[PDB]
């Protein structure tokens, strides 16, 4: 089959600036009839994909002229002149030269904003969960930017790697920040054998990590 | 207006069969070729099948050929995808896509809302809901963050609201992950520290697949 290759993420850009999303094909999509059978779709968060560009350069009905398509036989570019907040989402290229029809992996476009440190909150396991034999220690790292962040867990000061699950949100549609939850799951016995629990957030906004702790007394 | 509405998704066992339907309205359905395109959870688009206008041409992706059958009822304006011998990898949201082919036409110009197919022998399991309240020795800032941990449920279909929706601006919903074959998510809410515990903050967790709703009132430590 024809392989379509896209970059995974696009460098975040502020609303009103220009952005170019690139796609390439393992075989030329320029047909002998003069058409290049390349399609561009946008999938906004929680929405179905919608057509933006058909046959490389033609604009789909209802699509703003800030979108434009160009390219050659094996390389194609979708250009947005002035980014509008509603343009955030994943951009998929697709070839229609041959069946099976094949897509790029998608280029996720998100908004740039000023850096912001995370608000870190730590929560011990609830008594309710401890009655079930488990113990989840939770650490919320809320409203930070950029998305790259690192969390380290310490139990009685000693670092703990196994049993940690991290979940990032997508970019917040209101303030453009990111948030993430880090959950350390222990048995109840293991949790009650120790006293101090700590999550340390390392973000580019500071050299020293933001440290949150509790002692089970 | 143009409308494509898919249905027939749900939880199916590996090896089972399921027929997806796409009801079309607002355009000359018989004049259009139709595609099925699917999207596995947190992955990209994958083309599944094509049936031309008039049903004279049918193409299938290599992953589904011999197992899936595409068909159309033009009088009833319905597209069908019959799936058999379902595999875990068939788990996806399925989109119906219209596509008319003539000189200067714009193929692929309308996609449906999608229907979700989950192929798994995992059992429907309601969630355990655990409150996340600040510890005993926590320092009180101007604002306080609370949470609810929603653990051990299946399938992945939970809604967490705070004070029946009255708290929404400062809520974070964290995406569910798989843990020991079940799903875990959490939700956080941030309120002024003068409002909690002074006034009640409750998280409501709805899991329609298990017909379960759990309300947890957050208590101070």
């Amino acid at each position: 089959d024809i392989v379509m290759t896209q970059a995974t993420s696009s460098v975040p850009v502020t609303p009103g600036e220009s952005v170019s999303i690139s796609c390439r094909s393992s075989k030329s999509l320029l047909h002998s009839n003069g058409n290049t059978y390349l399609y561009w779709f946008l999938q906004r968060p929680g929405q179905s994909p919608q057509l933006l560009i058909y046959r490389m350069s033609n604009l789909a009905s209802g699509v703003p002229d800030r979108f434009s398509g160009s390219g050659s036989g094996t390389a194609f570019t979708l250009t947005i002149s002035r980014l509008e907040a509603e343009d955030v989402g994943v951009y998929y290229c697709m070839q229609h030269l041959e069946y099976p029809l094949t897509f790029g992996a998608g280029t996720k476009l998100e908004l740039k904003r000023a850096d912001a440190a995370p608000t870190v909150s730590i929560f011990p396991p609830s008594s309710e969960q401890l009655t079930s034999g488990g113990a989840s220690v939770v650490c919320f790292l809320n409203n930070f930017y950029p998305k790259d962040i690192n969390v380290k867990w310490k139990i009685d000061g000693s670092e703990r790697q196994n049993g940690v699950l991290n979940s990032w949100t997508d970019q917040d549609s209101k303030d453009s920040t990111y948030s993430m939850s880090s959950t350390l799951t222990l048995t109840k016995d293991e949790y009650e054998r120790h006293n101090s629990y700590t999550c340390e957030a390392t973000h580019k906004t500071s050299t020293s990590p933001i440290v949150k702790s509790f002692n089970r007394n | 207006d143009v409308q494509l509405v898919e249905s027939g998704g749900g939880l199916v066992q590996p090896g089972g069969s399921r027929k997806l339907s796409c009801s079309a309205s607002g355009f000359a359905f018989s004049s259009f070729g139709m595609h099925w395109v699917r999207q596995a959870p947190e992955k990209g688009l994958e083309w599944v099948a094509y049936i031309s206008s008039g049903s004279g041409t049918i193409y299938y992706a290599d992953t589904v050929k011999g197992r899936f059958t595409i068909s159309r009822d033009d009088p009833k304006n319905t597209l069908f995808l019959q799936m058999t011998s379902l595999r875990s990898e068939d788990t996806a949201m399925y989109y119906c896509v219209r596509s008319i082919y003539y000189y200067g036409s714009s193929p692929f110009d309308f996609w449906g809302q999608g229907t979700t197919l989950t192929v798994s022998s995992a059992k429907t399991t309601p969630p355990s809901v655990y409150p996340l309240a600040p510890g005993c020795g926590d320092t009180t800032g101007s604002s306080v963050t609370l949470g609810c941990l929603v653990k051990g449920y299946f399938p992945e279909s939970v809604t967490v609201t705070w004070n029946s929706g009255s708290l929404s601006s400062s809520v974070h919903t964290f995406p569910a992950l798989l843990q020991s074959g079940l799903y875990t998510m959490s939700s956080s809410v941030t309120v002024p520290s003068s409002t909690w515990p002074s006034q009640t903050v409750t998280c409501s967790v709805a899991h329609p697949a298990s017909s379960t709703t759990v309300d947890k009132k957050l208590e101070p430590s």
